[PDB]
């Protein structure tokens, strides 16, 4: 549930298609979105559940 | 070879071309002087014969390879006679292209819109609608005119433009060009000079370099105008946002001059105006031309021949006969130059007389040159040369020295500021528009912009280069850029940029040569023989050498330069920097006039359906708009007891994303300016949310 | 029969919604089979003979051409294709 919420917050923030960022490809897409444009990824708050 | 046979070919071609062209010029001149039906067919057959002669001469020039030519003049003439044009295009394709161009011109010329509360009163563009845009101070009327013209014109011109761009691109590719844009840019291309070469692709870089320097002054002017527009339309313009597109005093925003009545710095003190002194002295419409001729003689430039003064039609008849009197300079040839205009007693007519006089002087300066080389260096030289004469002659110093404007007049700097701002509204307010339009057209021709994103890209540029925001969202069915006269009639637009740069370069060079005290805005070059000699040194060349060499003979440069323009507008720049201490100079590309009342919708199909989920396309958008219209109808009927016929075209949608999220708002059925507030839309959606959800198989979270 | 209680009242707004649904169905059928982008509207669904039983006749014409009437065969095909969406848009089930 925590990982699904973490995916959903990024999807909502960056308006990506639903079903593109999955559990296996979350980190690379997460850093790609950050590298695209700072100051918009910053306001996104992620949870570090493990 | 060969050289001898080429020279013989050129001589025998010119020997006829002179007289054919000369007779065609008589036909056109006789039509223009008096509208006579019997001469219309005479013009038509003469023009057809001249076109056939040109076509046959082009056909008898293919047996001349360009690698064995040593003389440069015959090389240039052969190249100017070598281009195929539309000949290589297939006959059916050529007929299709001609038909589509004619349809485009006809739609632009005879398209009309109509009032929503009186469909029996419909207005054309140049009468009525242009006056509505140029004079009205009403937000609603201007917005109605803007949106209504754009709707019909874009909807009718879109598919025609798509087919036209495809056909023109194919024809250009058939002629060893990358696209149509390369063919257009090839006018400035010059090769085989070993020291003055100019590639076609360097024009883009030069234009971008010049615009990067021109940006800050335009930013300050934009901030000043936005500050001054608050008092006219309060609660409509954001203090940090762009300018709405319809409030700029023009249909397309090409010129900002119509805002001068709202943005004058000191309206209580008028600028210089002695048009009544000419009326008091009883000056007929003959002294102004003589004064212009005397002024041109003073610099040492050649004078007017008696042949011109013999043929004088400038006096308007004013009888039942109606003929076009647009000021024009006719160059029939063999020592036959004329000006056709309707001459009145006004300042603008005086300056236009000077403009046409300069045109005629430039045109006859290169008469000794061969016929095929009888033209300006490029497309921008002619207008700049014609215009700088009027610009120098418009100064009050020349007016005082000519006899008018009695010396007992102490000029104030407020009048100078007013004059500089009025000039800026016309000169600096149009450079971003020209640059943006040509950039969009070039990248559309080159294929960078997909045909799916055209509209999108266009408006993005207007929010980032010009600083102008549309008042209503426009989908992909529109063709707003095609509403211009130049785009729908297949004309080039970079000449207006290069001419604006060249005119100020020439003015600065002439002022520096004449040793003026300081060339800020009050420079005059009257009674300076060296200045006239320097101008004549470049006037007489024509096309015999590259335009870079002609520029070096005056300004000593090989490229366009922006520093003289900034030097000209420096006093206004200082004043504007002084006046913008509190304003936020710049703009932001996020604020929209309709963004306050919009509602955002986000849809998660995969979560609600998982498998078997349907694909979302424009038909689903149509269904969503219909559902929203039904909801608004129901709310208005069941609460306010009004029968209002909301449709699916009153739901305006923007910002579509692959997440399936978008903004929408609702307007009144036939009124575009009337926007339903967000509270009513919230209430209607709350009332009908169950039906909205169940129509799409989604449940209140998706 | 479908709703019993809690049933809504049928008026001209429901007729507008029905016409819009039929237009959407025809658009979908023409796109997904014939590969043509035809802009059917809700003013191309002509309706006649309205009765208190809520029964009526309808037919469909080309978007800007009153003379061109879509034959009954493809109208039947489009209704067959999109009947489920038509039904759940109104909370009725294949018998109502
Ligand atoms: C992603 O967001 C972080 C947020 O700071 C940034 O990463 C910087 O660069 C490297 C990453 O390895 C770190 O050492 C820095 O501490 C990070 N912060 C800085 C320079 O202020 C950056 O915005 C993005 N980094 C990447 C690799 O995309
Ligand atoms: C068109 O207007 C002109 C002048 O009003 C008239 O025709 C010209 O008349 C003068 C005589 O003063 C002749 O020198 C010109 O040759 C005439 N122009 C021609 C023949 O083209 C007349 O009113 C009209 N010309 C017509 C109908 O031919
Ligand atoms: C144009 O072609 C001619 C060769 O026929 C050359 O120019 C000639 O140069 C001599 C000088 O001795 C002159 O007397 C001739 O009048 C020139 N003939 C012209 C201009 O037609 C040369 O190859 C080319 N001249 C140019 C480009 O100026
Ligand atoms: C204008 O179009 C004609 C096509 O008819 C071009 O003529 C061709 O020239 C090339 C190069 O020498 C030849 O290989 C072809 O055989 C010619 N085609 C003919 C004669 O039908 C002509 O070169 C074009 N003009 C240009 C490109 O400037
Ligand atoms: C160029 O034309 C102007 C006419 O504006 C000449 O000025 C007069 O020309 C006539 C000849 O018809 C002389 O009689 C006058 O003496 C000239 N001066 C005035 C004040 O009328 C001018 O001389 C010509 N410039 C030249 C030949 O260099
Ligand atoms: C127009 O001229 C007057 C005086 O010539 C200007 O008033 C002075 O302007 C200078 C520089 O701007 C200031 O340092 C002075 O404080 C001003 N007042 C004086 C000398 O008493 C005025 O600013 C000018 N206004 C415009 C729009 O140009
Ligand atoms: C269309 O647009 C607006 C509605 O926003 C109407 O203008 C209103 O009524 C009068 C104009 O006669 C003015 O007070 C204002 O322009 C608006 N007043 C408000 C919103 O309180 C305009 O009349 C409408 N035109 C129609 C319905 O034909
Ligand atoms: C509207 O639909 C009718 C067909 O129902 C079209 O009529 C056709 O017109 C052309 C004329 O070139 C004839 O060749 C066809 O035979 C006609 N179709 C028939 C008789 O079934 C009519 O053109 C359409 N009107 C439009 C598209 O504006």
């Amino acid at each position: 549930d925590c990982f699904s919420t973490n995916i959903l917050t990024l999807i909502n923030g960056f308006d990506l298609p639903e079903g593109n960022v999955t559990q296996e490809n979350f980190v690379d897409m997460q850093q790609r979105c950050n590298a695209s444009d700072p100051a918009a990824y910053a306001q996104l708050v992620f949870q570090t559940c493990d | 070879t060969i050289e001898e046979q080429a020279k013989t070919f050129l001589d025998k071609f010119n020997h006829e071309a002179e007289d054919l062209f000369y007779q065609s010029s008589l036909a056109s001149w006789n039509y223009n002087t008096n509208i006579t039906e019997e001469n219309v067919q005479n013009m038509n057959n003469a023009g057809d014969k001249w076109s056939a002669f040109l076509k046959e001469q082009s056909t008898l020039a293919q047996m001349y390879p360009l690698q064995e030519i040593q003389n440069l003049t015959v090389k240039l003439q052969l190249q100017a006679l070598q281009q195929n044009g539309s000949s290589v295009l297939s006959e059916d394709k050529s007929k299709r292209l001609n038909t589509i161009l004619n349809t485009m011109s006809t739609i632009y010329s005879t398209g009309k819109v109509c009032n929503p509360d009186n469909p029996q009163e419909c207005l054309l563009l140049e009468p009525g609608l242009n006056e509505i845009m140029a004079n009205s101070l009403d937000y609603n009327e201007r917005l109605w005119a803007w949106e209504s013209w754009r709707s019909e014109v874009g909807k009718q011109l879109r598919p025609l433009y798509e087919e036209y761009v495809v056909l023109k691109n194919e024809m250009a590719r058939a002629n060893h060009y990358e696209d149509y844009g390369d063919y257009w840019r090839g006018d400035y291309e010059v090769n085989g000079v070993d020291g003055y070469d100019y590639s076609r692709g360097q024009l883009i870089e030069d234009v971008e370099h010049t615009f990067e320097e021109i940006k800050p002054l335009y930013e300050h002017l934009h901030a000043y105008v936005r500050a001054k527009l608050m008092n006219a339309y309060p609660s409509y313009i954001s203090p940090i946002g762009c300018l709405p597109a319809h409030l700029l005093g023009d249909m397309w925003g090409r010129f900002w001059t119509n805002l001068y009545s709202l943005t004058v710095p000191f309206g209580q003190k008028p600028n210089i105006d002695v048009t009544d002194a000419m009326v008091d002295q009883a000056w007929d419409a003959q002294r102004i031309f003589k004064e212009a001729e005397k002024f041109f003689v003073s610099v040492g430039l050649p004078n007017m021949t008696q042949g011109f003064w013999e043929n004088s039609m400038l006096t308007d008849p004013g009888n039942v006969q109606k003929a076009v009197c647009h000021p024009t300079a006719w160059d029939l040839g063999k020592g036959d130059f004329r000006i056709l205009m309707c001459t009145k007693v006004t300042m603008d007519d005086f300056l236009t007389a000077h403009h046409e006089m300069g045109h005629i002087q430039y045109d006859m300066a290169y008469a000794a040159q061969p016929f095929l080389l009888r033209n300006g260096a490029n497309e921008g030289f002619h207008e700049a040369v014609g215009e700088i004469m009027s610009l120098s002659a418009a100064t009050p110093k020349h007016l005082k020295s000519i006899g008018l404007l009695s010396p007992d007049f102490q000029e104030d700097n407020e009048t100078e500021i007013n004059f500089l701002l009025k000039q800026a509204l016309t000169i600096v307010g149009t450079l971003p528009f020209t640059y943006m339009l040509e950039k969009w057209r070039w990248m559309v021709f080159k294929g960078e912009i997909p045909k799916d994103q055209w509209m999108k890209k266009w408006w993005e540029m207007k929010r980032e280069i010009v600083g102008v925001v549309e008042p209503v969202p426009h989908d992909e069915t529109y063709c707003d850029p095609a509403s211009l006269f130049h785009v729908s009639n297949d004309y080039s637009f970079i000449r207006y940029y290069t001419r604006t740069l060249y005119q100020f370069q020439f003015q600065e060079a002439l002022c520096q040569a004449a040793k003026h005290e300081g060339p800020l805005h009050k420079c005059d070059i009257s009674n300076s023989t060296e200045a006239g000699q320097k101008l004549f040194n470049m006037l007489r060349l024509g096309k015999s050498e590259p335009w870079t060499l002609a520029l070096e003979n005056v300004v000593g440069a090989k490229n366009m330069n922006v520093r003289p323009l900034l030097n000209y507008f420096e006093p206004l720049f200082t004043w504007l920097k002084d006046q913008n201490k509190n304003s936020f100079v710049g703009w932001s590309t996020d604020w929209s006039p309709y963004a306050d009342q919009s509602i955002k919708v986000r849809i998660s199909l995969k979560s609600a359906l998982g498998d078997k989920a349907y694909e979302w396309n424009d038909n689903e958008m149509y269904l969503f708009r219909s559902s929203v219209a039904y909801a608004m109808r129901q709310y208005f009927l069941k609460v306010k007891n009004q029968m209002i016929l909301f449709g699916e075209e009153d739901v305006r949608v923007a910002n579509l994303k692959p997440r399936i999220s978008f903004n929408f708002f609702v307007t009144a059925p036939k009124n575009v300016s009337d926007i339903i507030p967000r509270t009513e839309v919230e209430k209607a959606i709350r009332m009908s949310r169950s039906r909205i959800n169940d129509a799409f198989r989604l449940n209140d979270n998706s």
